[PDB]
């Protein structure tokens, strides 16, 4: 099992940047719905008063 | 017309914000953008708020006057 791991040793770096992109569209979409959130905030809250 | 026109194109421009780079720093400029243009849509059509109720008692005294004559005409015929 530790000849399995040094065997994926060459595959690490190739994760590590599959951790980046992920990282990355996940906060694309938390910033999609961050903007839908902002404007029914917007519309519910603060023109009704 | 100005304020409606001005709110329809910032949100075409929210889109582009949207589409283009959402981790721009405009979009926080520009969801606030939009809403100092919502505030001014509402404190416009408020300042007819006063007016419209001058206006109200305006067309009161009108409609009283006419109500005052109608019945002396219809008095003076009976």
């Amino acid at each position: 099992r530790l000849l399995a791991l040094v065997k994926w040793a060459n595959n690490a770096g190739k994760v590590e940047k599959c951790a980046m992109i992920s990282s990355f569209l996940d906060q694309q979409a938390i910033l999609f719905v961050d903007t839908a959130d902002r404007l029914a905030s917007l519309a519910r809250d603060a023109l009704v008063h | 017309r100005k304020l409606n026109m001005s709110i329809l194109i910032n949100f075409l421009d929210l889109l582009d914000i949207l589409i283009r780079s959402p981790g721009s720093i405009k979009r926080e400029e520009k969801l606030e953008d939009l809403k100092l243009l919502f505030v001014h849509v509402h404190h416009l059509i408020n300042e007819y708020r006063p007016h419209q109720a001058r206006e109200t008692l305006r067309v009161m005294m009108e409609v009283q006057k006419r109500q005052r004559l109608e019945t002396a005409e219809r008095f003076q015929k009976h």
